[PDB]
């Protein structure tokens, strides 16, 4: 890879520069290079990896939705035939999004997940695995859609089992995992009652554990608890 | 119906 | 080029889709393909070209400024030595920005400018030529800096001469050209008095011509006149 | 000193 000649520390240093410059494709490429050095990632380095690819795939998903909406309207009754261009370009963006997802899943499979023994690292990577299979599922329409959905579900479920046994209910990673697994239930698995039940139980069990936390930890946990509340308000 | 928040 | 197989009309259609999706690198690539078909560009197609590359280079310039500021701070007294990474990455972004500028200037030289006979098209392309030499000048620090600056100046000046002879003072292209030539004077040519004088005279001569315009033309012209006012307020 | 507006 193009980053094979650059020191691991320099890749991490430049990933942070890219974030400051809002150059998230660069940031993701630097962090991919860092992962491919073969050493495990620190807490800070894991969050650099997730931030970079979250932003890249976030822009692709927003673009795919714009184009998908245009495509759907073009297939309504009374809509003028405009040729293959809308579908072609939606497919282009879709293929690039799928490529980003495959890249992340490849990093997790080779070999981040298998070397992650601590709960904080293992849960973090399994959440990521669930997230990027979810993003594949958002655009899936074929014969592998059900297996893609189950791959997201299975990764989320293993992460949930570990986090409930090994982390306190206010842990930001545990909270963000539960937030996203709830979103999976609502937006992917057609299970809104499961999504609502999970978000409520997660919020309540975190509320009851806030008294154990410092001011700084309290701020982190309540920030993510508010996202659970936002979704419950949106959904009810 | 809108997109939900995620982490 | 990768767009050589796609119909001109399909490239234009997809450029508009990319804009709606805020995919400006795609938009620029589609419009580059359209230009390379060899036919002149309509008014609407010219504005698609400028919007695409303005956004691409705009993000690169914002990133270059972030990194340049970090680099400058790193070379102050008392600053810790952190190695070559800041300079390397600033150079990376800089080289990509210069590449975008060279691509645009290449399209203008082969062969948009020489085939543009109407005032509206010729002024539009010469403004673009001045703009992208200005962006090269923003990052230039070597022995060609003075020639790069003069290349921007010369293109702006030919555009100004044509626009003053061939367009009314409220023409949006004439106004945007004068706005940018004024910015060139202030930010590139170290001539703030020329920048202020040009912005004032442009604003006043447009003000006196507003009475000739329809409501829709009045709205377009006053929008750009406000940018001249904003700069005069910033500079005085 | 800040960046001026352009078209
Ligand atoms: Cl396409
Ligand atoms: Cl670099
Ligand atoms: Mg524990
Ligand atoms: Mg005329």
């Amino acid at each position: 890879g193009a980053m094979g000649s650059m020191e691991r520390a320099s890749l991490i240093q430049k990933a942070k520069l890219a974030e400051q410059a809002e150059r998230y494709e660069d940031m993701a490429a630097f962090m991919k290079g860092a992962v491919e050095k073969g050493e495990e990632l620190s807490c800070e380095e894991r969050n650099l990896l997730s931030v970079a690819y979250k932003n890249v795939v976030g822009g692709q998903r927003a673009a795919w939705r714009v184009l998908s909406s245009i495509e759907q309207k073009s297939n309504e009754e009374g809509s003028e035939e405009k040729g293959p261009e809308v579908r072609e370009y939606r497919e282009k963006v879709e293929t690039e999004l799928q490529g980003v997802c495959d890249t992340v899943l490849g990093l997790l499979d080779s070999h981040l997940i298998k070397e992650a023994g601590d709960a904080e690292s293992r849960v973090f990577y399994l959440k990521m695995k669930g997230d990027y299979y979810r993003y594949l599922a958002e655009v899936a329409t074929g014969d592998d859609k059900k297996r893609i959905i189950d791959s997201a579900r299975s990764a989320y479920q293993e992460a949930m089992d570990i986090s409930k046994k090994e982390m306190p209910p206010t842990n930001p990673i545990r909270l963000g995992l539960a937030l996203n697994f709830s979103v999976f239930h609502y937006e992917i698995a057609n299970s809104p009652e499961e999504a609502i039940s999970l978000a409520k139980t997660t919020f309540d069990e975190a509320m009851a554990d806030l008294h154990t936390l410092s001011e700084d930890s309290y701020k982190d946990s309540t920030l993510i608890m508010q996202l659970l509340r936002d979704n419950l308000t949106l959904w009810t | 119906k809108d997109k939900a928040k995620s982490c």
